[PDB]
């Protein structure tokens, strides 16, 4: 108390006040432009959901004792809000509550009145005319519920929280849903709850019960029409499917409802992330090397992220499943440092010939192998072990002899070089060609690639897309 | 690329200039 | 299923082993161990790569935590096999043959070297023209068969004066590459019409 | 209510179709 | 030191004579102005970072 | 903006590139690149 | 002090690291140990020679007497003589750092540089201190105290005083030797080479001269090489003193490719002996090897590996194997051959490289206007 507790009336009352009137002016502001000019993707939503990603979950961890957050149960016991005086009558009260717990104590909450704290909020005539009030002061009080972490009768405290709050999404679902479309706003708080959800499931038993209720939050999604709803939830429903380890992936390859179509550079990125990593174990690789090479290039925008290391961990693979390999610890992070080690030493071994090498990578950094999910490579990589090279002398040589080539690939037989190069090129591994006369492996034809159409087809490419840009802008940019 | 980027960048540049323009009236109204 | 393979019944054999599965796929699973299913699903992983399911072969795999690696040959057994599909290594699947665990899969096996046999005909079917009976042996295989015969009936390849004829695969590759002149003319006008007529 | 809305919707519809079409017009024939 | 326009063969001992392309102006004009508009580009990135 | 998919997370400062190329290459490079001429 | 300082920090090197190297160096460096004072530094250089010997505690009341005798100078100075800036408070308390680097550690000297950097007036005066940390960061290659001050002799100083900055020219390029920088900022600013005297701020001349003529064969092939340094004369005095110098030279542009690997041989085995050394040696051979191949597979465009056996050298799966490393690494632009054992060239035409950098270019802007494009419009 001489030492931090001089310290502790200062951390109260500034995020009382300033981070109070953030969602203050924004949860009015979103309300009326929810009444006028109803079309507000271009407005402050995004940036305060942004937020509640980011600063809500850094702002405030606990309940914010010396109320807070654990005065916002007693702000908002009592909101009527519905015809204009009561708003006015609640726009005092708005000035009264407020400065009765900047100045003194009203109801604490101490981490166990939560269900009183979810019914008398909630009664004492709290709208559904501000359900994106009642659908964000539902949401935001699972993050100081959650980040508690004690888990001593809490887990229910989520539970009913979240049913509470679905509810209302769903008596938003059925009833009036009026020039509003909450589904921006209760898509994130889909997910949001069900991040955790899946955690409390983690603790304990199985998650497919998220996922037939996650299938009808999807039935009742692409019907009305698709605004991030459909997205959203495909990711969502993905996760689970992919993070049983059972057979689980025919369920997606039939899975035909690939598009969002628009999905603000953040849905769109680990989307993509999630179908490469379908299409790397059904053997797709060409495919899905490129779509990882864009997952992996659409949000960089992070500090040390952590997925920003599983997309890297996994293309680096399935490009040592086509034998190139590019540089890939250039860019080092306080946490690369531990998934850099088995990788390049991984690689290390490949573009060699070694295989005892290659073995003792495997005992000694099997574990690692295990906990990243990629038990496979053992059975997939070592086939590009023998492709490498050969590859390699192809991309080198211009016309090899096949007795030549059985000790340069140290094959120890000159008689099934036939083989790996008839597999090679069947496969389309090189475009060369054997004479089986006298051991030829003759290369391809002169580079021809100015005069023969194809400098067209890539001019096409680039056409209709970047007037795509043009026409998407001019729509995009006057809404007055 | 002479035709297409470039006019596809003057269209990208009558985007800022207008949301700038169009905010900047909206949140100075009162 | 113990019935289905002994009968020499394929439609059949995938019905009863699905329904096996979806008895694996129990959402509530108490469930003893019953000591048949390892060589059950490498009945299914076996006849599944017999039939060119490479995609489904290796998806399949996911279910199993440690047994292919551990213990447990009859999952060992296709996955090495898989294996020495991958790198050059035909020879050593037709030399492998003759070591089983279990009963003899013969009607797996029999399809699975049929569907080799294909591939590496259709590696020789190519326009090169003429080889000979010594590399029937080699490539093909086996030194004097019935399967001379049989391919002398099925296809060609008829042992004349100790030569295989096999005839010119070869394409004729009629090319011009200016008759996309009427899809590029058009493939010009979008360009025009779509900076236009939005106005 | 439930009703007249609805027609309501619709007439204003048909109309500022149209609107939007002439002056689409009227902007190409400007330029000459 | 481009004296002189040809090119020589070891597997044939035989000197050959060609030209030159001068057509080079126009794709060199091009991707320097790829080189103005990656910066008019960064100018209007951070013109939307600055203010939204 | 997390994603929720986080939860686990000159002496090489610009070699990489000509690391991936050449590593052991008995790197001293003359005892037997220089060397071949006693060979011959 | 710092002066002729810098060759000891060869000797700290050459002695260590190669550790067959116990020979020479300690020979001479422990005699020169025992005279110029020099008591910190070599207590860990002591323990990677030879263990201890008893002449630490006779200059350790020596090193003491001096710190002693002009501390008692400059407090007795402050105390009753009242100049302050540039006084004599200045100088000999500079003089206590310049004691402290001509003997002690860093650390006691850059505090008293910082300590008295504040004190100065003078840009003339900041810069001199200026140059003693960026020689003690060139001492113990420290590359974080290199890096801010020549930030502050650029900005905060050199807008004033004129031609104590070329001594500093060639300390930029001290840092881009001892970095991996090889190619084009080295040479380009040792080609001033109108700098003779060997002093401090010209550390020494003739090896300036190679370290000049050993990075400059890398930032340009033929955009007039010969002018710069072939018909450059003031060069050409020194290299007329080195004959293995200029016979490095001369093979390479006279196109004598036997003698030339005979020249590269002694080149990078007499490179071994140098402080700045690790980021030359593995990589300034291989790239010059390349840089031969290039250039000889130019003119021609059906060469034959044979003619690589004797005109070249010697080795004909010798220059197979190097060749073939060199292809796959994707430069030597090439296509090597077997059995008809001719090395066909592919060089690109215009048009064919014309239309290579556009779609790199033209695909990095796309993607640039795409990430742009979804910034805005939410």
């Amino acid at each position: 108390p001489p030492g931090g507790g001089e310290q502790e009336p200062p951390p109260p009352p500034a995020p009382q006040d300033v981070e109070m009137k953030e969602e203050a002016a924004t949860g009015g502001g979103s309300t009326g432009e929810a009444d006028g000019k109803t079309a507000a993707a271009a407005a402050e939503h995004s940036q305060r959901e942004l937020d509640t990603v980011t600063l809500e979950d850094i702002k405030e961890h606990v309940k914010q004792l010396e109320k807070a957050v654990s005065g916002k149960e007693p702000r908002f016991v009592l909101r009527a809000l519905r015809m204009l005086p009561s708003t006015s009558r609640r726009l005092n009260h708005y000035v009264l509550y407020k400065a009765v717990q900047g100045f003194f104590t009203s109801n604490n909450a101490t981490r166990d009145f939560l269900l009183p704290f979810l019914e008398e909020p909630m009664d004492t005539e709290a709208d559904l005319q501000f359900r994106p009030r009642t659908g964000k002061a539902a949401s935001t009080p699972l993050l100081p519920e959650v980040e508690a972490y004690l888990q001593l009768l809490v887990v229910i405290f989520m539970m009913n929280s979240k049913r509470y709050k679905e509810a209302q999404k769903i008596s938003d679902d059925l009833m009036q849903k009026i020039s509003t479309q909450n589904r921006r706003a209760l898509d994130l708080v889909a997910a949001k709850c069900y991040y955790y959800h899946a955690r409390v499931y983690e603790f304990l038993d199985k998650l497919d019960v998220v996922r037939s209720f996650l299938h009808a939050r999807l039935r009742t999604a692409t019907l009305r029409h698709d605004a991030d709803g459909q997205a959203t939830l495909l990711n969502l429903l993905l996760r689970n499917y992919l993070h049983y380890s059972l057979y689980d992936q025919a369920e997606k390859l039939v899975s035909k409802s690939v598009f969002p179509e628009q999905a603000n550079n953040n849905e769109w990125a680990r989307y993509l992330y999630y179908t490469g990593r379908i299409k790397a174990i059904q053997l797709e690789y060409s495919e899905a090397r490129r779509t990882m090479t864009n997952a992996l290039r659409k949000a960089p925008q992070h500090t040390a992220v952590g997925f920003k290391q599983t997309v890297h961990k996994l293309l680096i693979v399935v490009e040592l499943l086509l034998g190139e390999i590019p540089d890939r610890l250039q860019f080092r992070q306080p946490s690369l440092k531990r998934s850099l080690m088995p990788y390049f030493l991984l690689t290390q071994a490949v573009r060699t010939g070694n295989l005892a090498k290659f073995n003792q990578v495997l005992d000694q950094f099997g574990e690692k192998f295990q906990a990243d999910g990629t038990y496979t490579l053992i059975i997939r990589l070592r086939h590009n072990v023998i492709k490498t090279g050969v590859r390699m002398i192809s991309l080198s040589y211009s016309r090899i002899s096949l007795a030549d080539i059985a000790q340069k690939l140290q094959l120890d037989s000159p008689e099934d070089a036939e083989f790996i190069v008839a597999k090679a090129i069947r496969d389309g591994v090189i475009e060369a060609s054997i004479n089986h006369e006298k051991g030829y492996v003759q290369s391809k034809e002169m580079i021809d690639i100015y005069s023969t159409r194809e400098p067209q087809l890539a001019f096409h490419q680039r056409i209709s897309f970047c007037l795509d840009i043009h026409n998407m802008s001019v729509k995009a940019m006057r809404f007055p | 690329y002479l035709a297409s980027l470039i006019r596809s960048v003057v269209a990208l540049h009558n985007l800022i200039n207008n949301k700038i323009a169009n905010r900047d009236a909206e949140k100075k109204e009162g | 299923a113990q019935w289905s393979i002994l009968r020499k019944d394929i439609p059949s054999f995938e019905r009863y082993m699905a329904q096996l599965k979806c008895y694996y796929f129990d959402y509530k699973e108490q469930l003893p161990e019953s000591a048949y299913m390892h060589q059950l699903l490498g009945l299914n992983l076996l006849f599944l790569l017999s039939q060119n399911r490479v995609a489904e072969f290796h998806t399949e795999l996911e279910r199993l935590p440690a047994k292919d690696i551990q213990t447990n040959v009859y999952i060992k057994h296709p996955v090495s096999l898989e294996q020495y599909l991958m790198e050059g290594s035909y020879n050593k699947v037709f030399l492998a043959k003759g070591n089983i665990p279990a009963e003899s899969y013969t009607f797996f096996i029999d399809i699975l070297l049929d569907t080799i046999r294909d591939e590496i005909a259709g590696c020789i079917e190519k326009a090169y023209e003429k080889i000979l009976f010594t590399e029937a042996t080699r490539i093909l295989f086996f030194n004097t068969p019935k399967k001379m015969t049989d391919y002398a009936k099925k296809r060609g390849w008829v042992l004349g004066p100790n030569n295989y004829y096999s005839f010119a695969s070869q394409q004729q590759k009629p090319e011009d590459t200016t008759i996309p002149s009427t899809e590029l003319a058009k493939q010009v006008i979008e360009y025009a019409r779509q900076l236009e007529m939005i106005v | 209510d439930l009703y007249s809305r609805y027609k309501k919707l619709q007439q204003e519809l048909e109309f500022l179709e149209v609107q939007e079409e002439y002056i689409k017009d009227e902007q190409k024939n400007l330029k000459k | 030191d481009k004296k002189f326009h040809g090119i020589l063969d070891q597997g044939e001992g035989v000197l050959i004579i060609f030209d030159e392309p001068p057509v080079d102006k126009t794709y060199e004009a091009a991707l320097e102005t790829i080189q103005n508009m990656s910066k008019v580009v960064d100018s209007l990135y951070n013109k939307a970072k600055k203010l939204t | 903006m997390s994603e929720k998919k986080q939860p686990v997370d000159e002496d090489n400062w610009d070699d990489d590139n000509v690391e991936d190329d050449f590593s052991n290459q008995l790197r001293a490079e003359l005892e037997k690149h220089g060397y071949k001429m006693e060979t011959s | 002090p710092k002066n002729p300082d810098l060759r000891i920090a060869q000797l700290r090197f050459l002695l260590s690291l190669p550790e067959h190297r116990g020979d020479a160096a300690v020979r001479d460096e422990l005699m020169a140990a025992v005279r110029d004072n020099n008591m910190a530094p070599y207590y860990e250089a002591l323990c990677k020679s030879l263990d201890w010997q008893i002449d630490v505690d006779l200059l350790n009341k020596m090193k003491k007497a001096n710190e002693d005798e002009l501390k008692r100078l400059d407090e007795e100075l402050e105390d009753a003589e009242k100049n302050l800036g540039e006084s004599e408070i200045r100088d000999a308390m500079m003089a206590k750092a310049e004691y402290l680097c001509r003997i002690g550690d860093k650390e006691g000297a850059l505090t008293a540089f910082r300590k008295t950097y504040d004190k100065t007036v003078a840009l003339g005066h900041r810069l001199d201190i200026v140059f003693y940390l960026l020689r003690i960061g060139l001492f113990y290659m420290d590359n974080d105290l290199i890096t801010r001050n020549t930030e502050k002799a650029k900005s905060l100083i050199e807008e004033g005083g004129d031609w104590d900055r070329r001594n500093r020219l060639k300390v930029y390029q001290g840092l881009y030797c001892v970095a991996i920088r090889d190619f084009k900022q080295a040479a380009e600013l040792f080609l001033d080479t109108v700098s003779t005297f060997t002093s401090y701020e010209l550390m020494d001349y003739k090896t300036f001269v190679t370290y000049t003529v050993y990075v400059s064969m890398i930032a340009l092939e033929r955009p007039d090489l010969r002018e710069k340094v072939i018909k450059g004369a003031e060069i050409l005095e020194v290299l007329h003193s080195l004959p293995a110098v200029r016979q490095y030279l001369f093979s390479l542009y006279e196109c004598r490719y036997s003698v030339f690997f005979q020249s590269l041989a002694v080149v990078e085995q007499e490179m071994k002996k140098d402080w700045l050394f690790a980021p030359h040696y593995r990589y300034y051979v291989r790239e010059m090897r390349i840089h031969a191949y290039s250039q000889l597979l130019e003119s021609y465009r059906s060469l034959t590996l044979g003619y690589m056996a004797e005109a070249f050298g010697v080795g004909v799966e010798f220059i197979d194997q190097e060749l073939s490393r060199f292809i796959a690494a994707g430069r030597l632009h090439c296509k090597i051959d077997k059995v008809n054992e001719i090395v066909e060239t592919n060089r690109p035409d215009s048009k064919n490289w014309q239309y290579q950098e556009t779609i790199k270019k033209g695909d990095l802007l796309l993607n640039r206007v795409q990430k742009l494009s979804r910034v805005i419009n939410m």
